[PDB]
């Protein structure tokens, strides 16, 4: 005669992710060296050297952006490859339903 | 050991801490950390607990790397009652764990 | 089960976006540092002109 | 720093140092590091 | 680590700053904006004004005091214990909040 | 001046990049929030059966 109570499950929790940082110490200056070039020439020299360094910095930024985006491209493929299997199981059980 | 690091999902600095001071992770003192499955399961649980701490993780890990962490800070991090953690610590101290 | 898996896959992708290098916080630092350099170097340029 | 010794000898301003240690930072892979040096040399030129 | 990075960036940027040449708050705003993940620089300027009015923490902290502490007692790249360091951390946490 | 123009081109590229990456992170947090309601709907379809 007694109909039992229809206890019912609650909503799923929101998954949460943790984002931490990394830190690394400040740099240290080399020892300065005295040299035989009057300042205007040693300045045109150093300025050339620096502009070369800036050019390596632009290449490096482009590489960093590219490799990280290509690792995301490979992640989306492995993730859809894993998602397909459940669809195969569902379609198979639809056949048994018919 | 790369396959370990990527499968566990642990953050870079806690992996550094685990490598440098296995005693902090409770591995046998004075021995190199084991990649035995027994250690793998505890590393995975540690990574999951860090992810559960969410945004607070950045401060919690820094306070953990020092000998600084206390009941109140961790209770605030996990959104638990501070008295609950204090009494859990008291009860754990009273009973004989190994 | 398929929908629950998709929730995890979205969390894994979100975590990768936060954890990678070349993320938001690097570009924020680049913008702030470069803007400060840009204004100082403009003051030097205009003094030269 | 070799151009800075040349400066501190063409003039006598041994106290004036323009190159700072902060140009490189390992947190961010040292990106942009050269453009601080470019600014520091533009100051070393304009003060000369 | 985030606070440590903020301190390193601010110390490197503000080195050689002159008090009479320009306002300290206006010069310090861009680096604070860069480190604390803000979209706009003027948002950081407004936040700094608000923080200076609140004087956060147990040791009432302000831009001048913060700058003097950074100039004198801070050595970037090393982990050291400083008596005033807790007030610095509290001030940085207030800014992020 | 030509050096200043070169800083200006780097600065424009940074501005565009960081703003687009902040949009990329926005779309992930937004789909992470959209998934929960689908989980609730699927659960109530089970109770319907």
């Amino acid at each position: 005669l007694y109909l039992p109570i229809y206890a019912t499950p609650a909503d799923p929790k929101a998954l949460l992710s943790a984002a931490v940082a990394t830190s690394q110490g400040g740099g240290k200056l080399p020892e300065s060296f005295m040299s035989l070039w009057r300042f205007p020439h040693m300045l045109e020299n150093a300025r050339g050297m620096v502009s070369q360094l800036t050019q390596f910095g632009s290449t490096l930024q482009n590489i960093i952006e590219r490799q990280d985006a290509e690792a995301l491209n490979a992640l989306l493929q492995n993730q859809a490859a894993e998602l397909i299997l459940t669809n195969l199981s569902i379609q198979d059980k639809t056949i048994e339903e018919l | 050991l790369e396959m370990v690091y990527h499968s566990t999902g642990i953050n870079e600095n806690a992996f550094r801490l685990f490598v440098t001071k296995p005693e902090m992770f409770g591995a046998a003192t004075g021995a190199a950390p084991a990649h035995d499955a027994l250690s793998l399961i505890m590393l995975t649980r540690f990574a999951d607990w860090v992810n559960a701490l969410g945004e607070k993780a950045s401060s919690v890990l820094a306070a953990f790397e020092a000998n600084s962490l206390t009941a109140e800070q961790l209770a605030d991090a996990m959104n638990l009652d501070a008295n609950l953690l204090l009494q859990a610590s008291i009860q754990a101290q009273n009973h004989q764990h190994l | 089960t398929s929908l629950k898996t998709q929730q995890e896959q979205t969390q894994s992708q979100l975590a990768f976006l936060q954890r990678k290098f070349s993320n938001q916080a690097l570009y924020n630092w680049l913008r702030g540092r470069l803007a400060a350099i840009y204004f100082q170097f403009y003051d030097l340029a205009v003094a030269r002109c | 720093l070799m151009a800075e010794q040349a400066y501190r000898w063409e003039l006598n301003d041994d106290s004036a140092r323009f190159i700072k240690p902060g140009a490189w930072q390992g947190t961010y892979a040292g990106l942009l590091a050269g453009e601080t040096l470019m600014l520091s040399l533009a100051q070393m030129e304009d003060a000369h | 680590p985030e606070i440590k990075n903020l301190l390193d960036t601010v110390y490197h940027g503000l080195q050689g700053f002159d008090k009479d040449k320009a306002d300290l708050l206006h010069v310090m705003a861009p680096y604070i904006a860069a480190t604390l993940q803000l979209s706009s620089e003027n948002v950081a300027h407004s936040v700094l004004l608000w923080a200076d009015k609140l004087q956060p923490g147990d040791g009432a902290m302000t831009a001048e005091k913060f700058w003097d502490w950074l100039n004198t007692k801070y050595t970037p790249g090393s982990s050291e214990a400083v008596e005033t360091q807790e007030h610095i951390v509290q001030y940085c946490q207030a800014l992020a909040q």
